[PDB]
């Protein structure tokens, strides 16, 4: 990533605000997930489809679902290894279809469940944690070393009843402690379950924000500030404490005063959550929301598309927003667009914006052995990213090229 | 006595955009009728629209439909758009 | 066979005696509900408010032909054609 | 520090025209005009295989993963063949002949110069054409990518430019150096190959003075030179990776004399002589061992630290 | 922005003391919503900057600093949806857009 | 359940029926050319009463475009129509 | 020592520093000099965003360099 080191400067600004490309996928689609390095687009379907882009030129690599564990059903949740080299598939077909891109159509492993899906979350590449339909806990998939069994240990303590509490219907690992897993209950409360990855799981937090249907849970990168989206129409962001003992207390709500709306998804930033981002639902809603998360007020809107829009995925890495159409399915994606300079026609030139007043110097009138290296990668960029940890590329599916000139 | 007008909001505004310039009386008579007439057209329709439904309250949603029927095309979207990010900040603060 | 022209004359006096509609229903209704797909997904329409559209649509096309003929004839000829249509909008204000 | 190991290849026949080495560092693609010699250094082995083009083929791109070959020749045929399997994928594109191109360190856009002040850009997959950059003034000889991320596009030409593109959106993203105007000077020696290094921070430039310079593009400025103790030649440059602390540039002159600077210092340690002493020299290129060389003749010769 | 004067509040120009005021002595309706007159004069404002942008923008393209009426036609009807909200108006002392039907030219 | 995007149903505004309603509007001779410019003239008034059909019933939280709200629509723009009540 | 603190819509400061000061002493001179408060500010030398705790000699800052300054405005 060496393009914003000279773009130059003047690319650090935290959102994306014009809109630039749109995936024209006639297959509508319900939830896109990017690679964990800016280079490729899942694109979860709703035929059973999991159509798989390529970043960069907008046109897929593969479909994935040929040979071996097609999603017969609509998928809801796609996420991805920690390298972005498997891919775990939630459906609703009753399966949770983990990927591997090497062998790429073939599906990995895979296991029945209790009823269709709502969620995946991956912790490490093998354990998932998939929400079956309406059952009080999840049931957590570990992918153990051997292949056929997955022991879906119950994300609940042996007698700690949540009815009344609700029932688990989403999941997110906590990103710098690894082991503790928020779910959120149905009827408000949200359990906190520690995996020690035996399968002890310590009840570090049950409690009720609202008596509300919890939609979607998710943490900020750093662990920091949650957001919880309640069957109310509010966002209820707070300020996460953790060492096991955790804590959590009221920063600030966010609700659609005007329009009265429910909001469909939400999600954080990069480095400590500054900035939310949410889509809200009902008609004439075109435009995703910003938060500034400290304040608490409705920074900027970013007012591309022209209907509803359903998933939110924020790849920091290309800055980008992938939403999906609640309608067309088509998928709209901003990007933080650099403007060209012609500074860079010549080593000398230089752009102003000022007529500027050129003060008279003198002559106007009158007529290499340093530090040279060649072995490290840099390991930053100008957003401060994890650069030179090698992403795991596509392979290119060169078992199949040779046919796929001639007729797909 | 004293006969209010928009005679000073409007020179507000005009060194928000404009800063160096000014604005003739004759010229400020008509911004100054521009938009008592833009208020008593967007309040008259926000207010058959809060009677067809029978409420008895003129809220900031009758505001925002009223707007996004009279003023046309892209006026109306980012009316609405610096309509509802001045309600937000009147509501948080 | 008749002169051309004068079964118009007795289709002109045929239509502006009758008040049924003139547009077939169905493919009015239709056509409601495809412009009516870009404001809003799948509307419901309480159909007595379609038949105030074609009442609304025929009573203001016809109003239409009637200052298009009178435009087609100052322009001293008797057929209507679309640099009339568009000259009876512009001077209403429409376009 | 670097000596000789091995000459495997006798000298004349075709026209030999480049040299490259697969990064796996095993499989060498010798080009010829439209045939390719293939030789797995193992035992040594030979292996000959054959294209689908007509004309001189100037340039030569391995695959990332050593599973492809792709070549664009002066007919404006982009012909991309698997190594086993053959003939996949074609383009077709360009306006003007083209010279040398690079694949992206994914593997999925080839960069495609054309000599009408055009480079281009192709998704191998889908086959078409993606962002136009066209921002020369001359014949665009070598445009080259970094091993490590596939960031940007350096471009040196025959108008003595040295200009920078974007490969995302593909505008020209720095300037190094000056053109037929805004100088005038007798300083417009044409660049003949640009080579960015392995990370990819540093370039390296090859001017028609057979005078090699080591560009801080970052920085703007230069921080090398090498000289020998005018060309017409497009011979090739390389900067060998011994597993010794100081890594050196080598170069083939305008006779078959290839000279390797310490680049440490600006001077040199070592020259090779003993080989190419007949045929003028056009590329070369390297792996992490296995080094190879070529000329008009085409005589590979592996060296080792 | 500020906590008192409730414009400041918003971060406006145009008074919501004044709008306020105005929507319960006009009798739009019995209760006027304490948010209504703030997004009132969130449109009024917009409006009101909207058309002295382009009234300003075309009197430094006639050379002069202030505005006179003459610039207010030229930024309202060479607009194309400003144009439209004021159809039917007619902006007093306030000249024509200057145009000439094709066929009067001569040829 | 079923998912379909309408497509040229602006084709059943049908050139006998054009000439039925300029009939009514007492005219002798149609050019050709009339009918698809009736139709753009057409499509254009639909538009603009449905959107403010829509926008009426939308603001009153409701999936069905009801009568009053049509005629709200028209009342609007100074085309009031007179059987359907208020 | 003299430095440019030159800000993304194209003008220039001139403030005198040390390389020992930290980033947040030349956050209070930009205070100082515009009234800009020091959390809304961002310091960028060769694209690298420079943190409070800081130093100029830390990040090789010179004579006459051009530092870039990106603030962000609150609210609303």
């Amino acid at each position: 990533a060496n393009l914003l080191l000279q773009d130059p400067f003047g690319v650090l600004k935290e959102y994306p605000e014009k809109l630039t490309h749109t995936l024209e996928v006639p297959v509508a689609a319900v939830c896109v997930k990017f690679s964990p390095r800016g280079d490729y687009l899942a694109v979860g379907c709703s035929n059973g489809a999991i159509i798989i882009y390529d970043m960069d030129s907008l046109k897929p690599i593969a479909m994935l679902g040929t040979h071996s564990g097609a999603h017969t059903r609509s998928v809801q949740s796609v996420c991805w290894s920690n390298d972005g080299r498997y891919l775990w598939s939630s459906g609703r077909d009753w399966y949770a279809k983990l990927w591997d891109m090497t062998q790429p159509t073939k599906c990995f492993q895979q296991y029945k469940f209790d009823g269709p899906l709502w969620s995946c979350h991956v912790v490490r590449w093998n354990v998932c944690i998939v929400t079956v339909v309406e059952e009080p806990t999840a049931y957590v998939l570990t992918l153990t070393d051997r292949q056929n069994a997955f022991h879906c240990f119950p994300l609940l303590e042996q007698d700690q009843d949540i009815s009344g509490h609700g029932y688990t219907l989403v999941a997110c690992p906590h990103p710098t402690i690894e082991s503790i897993i928020i779910t959120g209950t149905s009827k408000g409360w949200i359990n906190a379950f520690q995996l020690d990855l035996e399968d002890k799981i310590r009840c570090c937090y049950e409690e009720k924000i609202a008596n509300a249907n919890i939609k979607q849970i998710i943490i900020s990168p750093s662990g920091t500030r949650i957001a919880i989206n309640g069957s109310d129409r509010t966002i209820r962001q707070y300020q996460l404490i953790v060492e096991h003992s955790v804590s959590i207390e009221l920063e600030h709500k966010y609700q659609d005063i005007i329009n009265r709306l429910q909001w469909n998804t939400i999600f954080f930033s990069n480095h400590s959550g500054e900035y939310l981002v949410a889509s809200a639902h009902g008609s004439s809603a075109h435009d995703l929301y910003l938060w500034e998360t400290s304040s608490g007020s409705l920074v900027r809107v970013l007012e591309g598309a022209d209907e509803e829009l359903l998933d939110i995925d924020w790849n920091f890495y290309s800055m980008r927003i992938a939403s999906n159409g609640f309608e067309s399915g088509w998928v709209y994606m901003w990007s933080i667009v650099i403007p060209p300079k012609w500074s860079a026609l010549a080593p000398d030139f230089e752009e102003v914006e000022e007529n500027i007043d050129y003060q008279e110097k003198e002559n106007e009138f009158d007529i290499e052995e340093i530090a040279i290296d060649l072995c490290t990668p840099e390991k930053y960029d100008v957003r401060g990213n994890d650069i030179s940890m090698p992403s795991f590329v596509i392979p290119i599916d060169y078992e199949g090229v040779i046919i796929q000139q001639h007729w797909a | 006595t004293r006969k209010e007008s928009y005679a000073i909001y409007v020179y507000k505004v005009l060194k928000q955009v404009h800063p160096d310039t000014g604005i003739s009386s004759k010229a400020m008579s008509i911004m100054n009728s521009f938009v008592n007439d833009v208020f008593e057209r967007i309040a008259g329709e926000a207010s058959r629209l809060a009677h067809y439904n029978k409420r008895s309250t003129i809220t900031s949603r009758e505001i925002q439909t009223a707007v996004r029927l009279l003023l046309p095309g892209e006026l109306a979207k980012h009316a609405v758009s610096e309509g509802t990010k001045a309600v937000t900040c009147y509501t948080s603060a | 066979r008749y002169r051309p022209g004068t079964v118009a004359l007795r289709e002109i006096r045929r239509y502006q005696k009758s008040t049924e509609l003139l547009i077939r229903k169905l493919p009015f209704q239709r056509l409601v509900r495809e412009i009516a797909q870009d404001f809003k997904t799948d509307l419901r329409f309480q159909s007595s408010a379609v038949m105030a559209l074609q009442e609304a649509s025929e009573a203001y096309l016809v109003g239409l032909f009637e200052d298009t003929n009178l435009c087609g004839i100052h322009a001293k000829r008797v057929t209507i054609m679309p640099k009339d249509i568009q000259l009876a909008r512009r001077i209403r204000g429409e376009r | 520090m670097l000596q000789f190991d091995k000459q495997v290849l006798p000298a004349s026949g075709k026209i030999s025209t480049s040299c490259q080495i697969s990064p796996d560092g095993e499989l060498i693609a010798i080009c010829q005009n439209t045939d390719m010699l293939v030789y797995e250094i193992s035992s040594s082995k030979m292996m000959k295989l054959t294209t689908t083009h007509k004309e001189c083929i100037n340039c030569l791109c391995w695959s990332p993963d050593s599973k492809c070959i792709a070549s664009g020749s002066e007919d404006f045929t982009v012909e991309i063949t698997h190594i086993i399997y053959g003939r996949i994928r074609r383009l077709m594109g360009h306006t003007a002949p083209v010279i040398s191109i690079c694949y992206n360190n994914k593997g999925n856009i080839l960069c495609s110069s054309s000599m009408d002040e055009s480079i281009k850009e192709w998704h191998v997959l889908s086959g078409t054409a993606l962002k136009t950059m066209s921002a020369h003034s001359d014949a665009v000889v070598s445009i080259d990518i970094p091993k490590f991320d596939s960031s940007i596009l350096s471009s040196g030409s025959y108008d003595g430019l040295i200009r920078i593109f974007d490969t995302e959106s593909g505008h020209c993203l720095k300037t190094l150096t000056y053109d037929k105007d805004w100088i005038a000077e007798d300083g417009v020696v044409p660049i003949s190959t640009v080579k960015f290094s392995r990370n990819g921070k540093f370039l390296l430039v090859k001017s028609l003075d057979n005078v090699v310079k080591l560009w801080e593009y970052t920085r703007g400025t230069v921080v090398r030179t090498f000289l020998w103790p005018k060309l017409k030649y497009n011979c090739g440059l390389e900067l060998i990776y011994p597993q010794g602390k100081d890594p050196l540039v080598i170069s083939g002159n305008d006779s078959g004399s290839m000279c390797v600077w310490n680049v440490y210092s600006k001077n040199l340690v070592q020259k090779i002589d003993e080989k190419h002493r007949n045929s003028p020299l056009i590329s070369i290129s390297a792996s992490y061992d296995k080094v190879a060389t070529l000329s008009l003749n085409g005589e590979c010769n592996l060296f080792r630290v | 922005a500020k906590a008192k004067t409730r414009s400041s509040r918003a971060g406006l120009q145009f008074p919501v003391g004044r709008v306020h005021r105005l929507l319960r002595k006009g009798n739009y309706a019995e209760r006027v919503g304490a948010g209504a007159p703030v997004y009132l004069a969130a449109v009024l404002e917009y409006l009101t900057a909207e058309i002295l942008e382009l009234a300003g923008n075309a009197a430094r393209d006639n050379k002069k600093t202030r505005i006179i009426p003459r610039h207010l036609q030229l930024a309202v009807r060479n607009d194309e949806e400003l144009n439209k909200l004021l159809g039917r108006v007619t902006i007093a002392q306030g000249g024509v857009l200057p145009n000439i039907q094709s066929v009067l030219l001569p040829k | 359940r079923h998912r379909k995007v309408l497509r040229d149903n602006i084709q059943g505004i049908t050139k006998p029926a054009i000439r039925r309603l300029a009939r009514r509007g007492g005219v002798k001779r149609i050019s050709g050319l009339i009918y698809e410019e009736t139709r753009g003239v057409l499509k254009v008034f639909l538009e603009n009463v449905i959107r403010d059909a829509v926008t009426y019933t939308e603001h009153a939280k409701r999936k069905t475009v009801t009568a009053m709200d049509v005629v709200y629509a028209l009342k609007r723009q100074g085309r009031t129509l007179y059987g359907f009540g208020g | 020592m003299q430095i440019f603190v030159k800000t993304l819509t194209g003008k220039t400061i001139t403030l005198e520093v040390e390389p020992s000061d930290t980033i947040e002493n030349v956050k209070a001179k930009i205070q100082d000099k515009e009234g800009i408060p020091p959390d809304q500010q961002r310091l960028i030398f060769a694209g690298k965003q420079l943190e409070d705790g800081r130093t100029l000699s830390d990040y090789n800052i010179q004579k006459e360099s051009t530092l870039h300054l990106v603030l962000r405005l609150r609210g609303c």
